[PDB]
Formats: structure tokens, C-alpha cells, sequence
């Protein structure tokens, strides 16, 4: 699901160049901070699963969900919201 | 690569004491789309084997 | 009766069920599982209800791309 | 030629490609980029595959509203 323009449908159905930049950049940030956490003797984040997610979501080589919007995403509700990973990590990169 | 290995001086003396063949494998490919086109598909794998 | 079908030999179909209270539209192609858009009173091959509302359905990828925003 | 099309002078299209193993349905309008619903073996103008599955496509907004829930 993408708020990215592909004018006149010129391109692949799954052109996610900017979605991929966002995924690459987030994992790049997660990885630099994981090195910082090791140097500081903090607990390290799970880079392993966020690294498979980049693999899975890039061109959707595995059945995942990629939501990208160049101008921001809002997930709002009056009721409860759940972001849950059953077996792996949730990563909030910023 | 099998003919290369029979030529290879590294295994010059090891190969004559066993069987150097090319194993071939072929399994069925479920491609429902190509089935509608009348195209049935197989995956053939081949490597040099040494017993 | 109550079903207008535009069905092509490749089973690309635009089916419109007119059974009142059970109307639906099925836009289905055979490719990728069954890539369908089902609107309305969605039924299976046995004409049993399998869902109400809209279903964009495939065994391949879904891509929803709106250049000005997704709501 | 294995390709049925219901095409209007404004290039509002319902195209059904019957090419076996490469079937697709295209529902396209010219407004808003090309606002299209592509199902199946989605090809570009050159008839080269540009994606498999279902693509809801526009240069304007996409609104997906289900009053009872979205899955």
C-alpha cells in the first residue's frame, strides 16, 4: 500500500524505490545504534529479524505488508491499537 | 566440470578408486499458470557425484 | 436467472448476481490463484455466502497505489 | 486475439486478456493519472509484465472504506 505516484502507470506494479530507501535507511540506523549499544554495554536490539524484514519487504519477496507514504502515515482509532510481532521483534526506528 | 575433474591433476589418483558420474535430478514444478497454457514444468538439477 | 455473466474462454468473468437481497458483482481472472474483485454478497462455487462487502483477492501481490494519499 | 475489450471513446476500458497462463482483467479510466484496477497478469503498454496480482492504481487518492471492518 503506497502513497507514491507512478504517473500513467509507467513502471512495475511493485516499484518501491522510496519504500526501499526508507527500509534501508531505518535498518542502517538500527545497525549503527546496535554498534553504539555494544560499545556502551547496553542490551543490543534484534538486528537479525529487522534484517530479514528488509529482505522480505524489499520487492515483497516474502508475503509481508509494506505501507509507505512519502508524507507520513497516521494509524488512529478511538479504541485500542495493537502492534504485535508474534515471534520476532517490533522495531520503531525514527 | 566432470571432464575438468578427470583432467584435474589434483584428483589424479583419487578418482580411479571410486565412481565419478553426473547425477541428474528432476522433480515436478507446480505452476498453475503454466498449466493453463498447457506447459508442464520440471526442475532438473545436475552435479558431479563421486562414490 | 438473476446472473448476467460476461465470461471469456479463459474464464475472465464479470458476473453480476441480481438475486434481490443477495446481489453481487464478481470480477475474476484465473491468473494468480483467482485474482478477483468481489463486491456485495460474495458466494463460493456452491453459492454459499463466504463474505459480505468488497474483497480484492489474489494469490500474488496486492498493490494499492494512490499518488495523492491512501485513506 | 485472446483480448476482449469494452472500450469507450474516453478510453474507459474493461479489457480481459484471455492468453492462457497470462490472463488479466484491466479496468482503466484516464482520469487521475490512469485510475486502474488491474487483475492477474498485468502488462504495460508494451505487453511486458509489470506485475502479478491485483493493483488498485491512481495518481489521485485511494479510499478504502468498509463500514464493518477492514481486513
Amino acid at each position: 500500500i503506497s502513497a507514491d505516484m507512478q504517473p500513467q502507470a509507467q513502471g512495475k506494479m511493485l516499484d518501491m524505490d522510496e519504500a526501499i530507501r526508507q527500509l534501508e535507511q531505518a535498518l542502517s540506523l538500527a545497525r549503527s545504534m546496535a554498534k553504539a549499544a555494544t560499545a556502551a554495554n547496553a542490551t543490543q536490539g534484534d538486528i537479525s529479524c529487522q534484517q530479514r524484514l528488509n529482505a522480505s519487504l524489499t520487492d515483497l519477496t516474502a508475503p509481508g505488508m509494506l505501507l509507505h507514504a512519502p508524507d507520513g502515515i497516521g494509524m488512529v482509532s478511538a479504541r485500542a491499537l495493537r502492534i504485535a510481532s508474534g515471534s520476532e521483534s517490533v522495531g520503531i526506528m525514527s | 566440470v566432470r571432464k575438468m575433474l578427470m583432467t584435474l591433476p589434483a584428483l589424479k589418483h583419487i578418482l580411479p578408486h571410486g565412481k565419478l558420474t553426473t547425477k541428474i535430478r528432476s522433480i515436478g514444478v507446480n505452476n498453475s499458470n503454466q498449466r493453463r497454457a498447457g506447459v508442464i514444468q520440471k526442475q532438473v538439477g545436475a552435479a558431479v557425484f563421486f562414490e | 436467472g438473476t446472473r448476467n455473466v460476461i465470461r471469456t474462454p479463459a474464464n475472465n468473468k464479470l458476473r453480476m448476481e441480481d438475486k434481490r437481497g443477495e446481489e453481487h458483482i464478481k470480477l475474476s481472472t484465473e491468473y494468480g490463484g483467482k485474482t478477483q474483485l468481489n463486491l456485495g454478497h460474495n458466494v463460493d462455487a456452491s453459492r454459499e455466502l463466504r463474505g459480505e462487502g468488497a474483497e480484492l483477492r489474489t494469490d500474488d501481490w496486492i498493490s494499492i497505489r494512490g499518488g495523492k494519499g491512501i485513506f
